[PDB]
């Protein structure tokens, strides 16, 4: 099954800086990656879909990019409300799999 | 009317239905099989058309038994349909040529 | 009866036989060739149909000389069959159109 | 003239146009989709022909919605065209056979 | 004789020639292009048949301009041929059905 | 030819624990992996086929998973009668090949 690899597990950034979370596939999956956000005590929150398509209701500073095996979620100007865990998810081949997650910290 | 054209129409409607049920059933059959690629609806409809036109590229294909069954049905629907238009075109042409000759 | 429909039937029966012997002989020919993928019976029957409909995706294909021979026979069987139905459909349509016109 | 041959000609011209606009629109639709392979003009015309003949190998294929739309149009153009020649060939043969028989 | 059957024969002979010159010219065109896979004679003849039947799997395909030209010629030869048999089969069936009806 | 890699060669587990044997392919083989069991002095014993399809006559605690190149045989609650060697076998591409084997030990 597809293995998604989120490194590094933690990301420490100064307020406002540009930040980038990585997600790597065990094999080429096109653009069938999707990004979720989970704040402490909260449910997951679809942020970006198919690697770069934006979701209605999400800050404009959220974006994403990549194809094949290497994918990236970015935030232009970070801020307090962004402190959360970030997971990626693939829908290329069956099972359907998540990334280990990475935590953003300001 | 005219039978030949009526069958073509029929065959089109049928085709459109076959390659929708096709997509749906393809996804239904393929999810659950590890590594299966044919598992979302939209792209699986594109697989349907692709398959029915016999142009099968190999970006997507069924891996399970029932996927492949559905596949077989889509193929035959595609061919039958498109052949039944060619037949209908000859029927037409042949009807006309006989007038040109005054038959 | 009627010849055209009788040939279609025949051609179907024949096809079903060709793409079974096909599967069997494909496996028989392909085992022994290192890296050959077309080597179990079930999937090799799915290769047969796939091939006969000319939809050849490329999930499976023969790599040996005799595999490819068998392949060629399956393809032609598939096409001949499906063409011989289209022909039979026109024959039918053309017969009918002449009645509509009172010929 | 003769209708059947006139339609074949038409269909060829049409085809040549469909699988040019095809190439152009394929590139136009596919650029912008990350990983898309169908994005230069020359090879994308080769994709057009390949696709219209239903021989789709899988060296190239559309990945976007509109690429796939264009694709579908090319396929049907290809088939319609080539079927409309087969129809036209029968029309011809059938016309002739009736002379041999003195009909 | 009979025209329709005479054209089928012709078309077969022609096909066999097209998909030999095809193989030869394919190799000739493809060698020299780095990474080209279609470069030995035997397998390149198997590519010819594969291509002419529109079953194109994607184990082999031309990458150069002239390879692809040759390719296009093989495809059309394959289709034309096989369509010209289907046409010839209808011509035959249609001739016969008229006897059954006493026409 | 396809190379199957069973690591680690030995597996030491406490009774009842969940245990997992790995098998890795030299190249993607779909799900054409099959699992055999060989107890000391015994013949091989088909356990699982096509990676996850169970075999009639095998304890319910035997299962399997994976696809492509990474495959896993698992035993939920281990026990004495499970002490054996475990081999995996692929039928994707011709030759047909076995894994080096791994030994379970309680
Ligand atoms: C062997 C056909 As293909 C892999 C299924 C088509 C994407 C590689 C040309
Ligand atoms: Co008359
Ligand atoms: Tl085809
Ligand atoms: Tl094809
Ligand atoms: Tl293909
Ligand atoms: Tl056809």
């Amino acid at each position: 099954d597809i293995l998604l690899t989120q490194s590094p597990a933690i990301l420490s950034v100064s307020p406002g800086e540009r930040v980038s979370f990585s997600c790597r596939a065990s094999q080429s999956i096109g653009t069938d990656i999707h990004w979720y956000q989970q704040r402490t005590n909260g449910s997951p929150r679809l942020l970006i879909k198919y690697a770069s398509e934006s979701i209605s209701g999400i800050p404009s500073r959220f974006s994403g990019s990549g194809s094949g095996t290497d994918f990236t979620l970015s935030i232009n100007s970070v801020e307090s409300e962004d402190i959360a865990n970030y997971y990626c998810q693939q829908s290329n081949r069956w099972p359907f799999t998540f990334g280990s997650g990475t935590k953003l910290e300001i | 009317s005219a039978l030949h054209w009526r069958a073509a129409g029929a065959a089109t409607v049928l085709l459109v239905i076959v390659l929708l049920a096709g997509s749906y059933l393809a996804v239904l059959a393929e999810r659950g099989a590890p590594g299966a690629q044919l598992i979302t609806y939209p792209r699986a409809l594109w697989w349907s058309v692709e398959t029915a036109t016999t142009v099968g590229y190999g970006d997507l294909y069924p891996v399970t038994l029932w996927g492949r069954c559905v596949a077989v049905v889509v193929m035959v629907a595609g061919i039958t349909s498109f052949g039944l238009v060619t037949a209908a075109l000859a029927t037409w042409f042949v009807g006309r040529e006989q007038e040109r000759r005054g038959h």
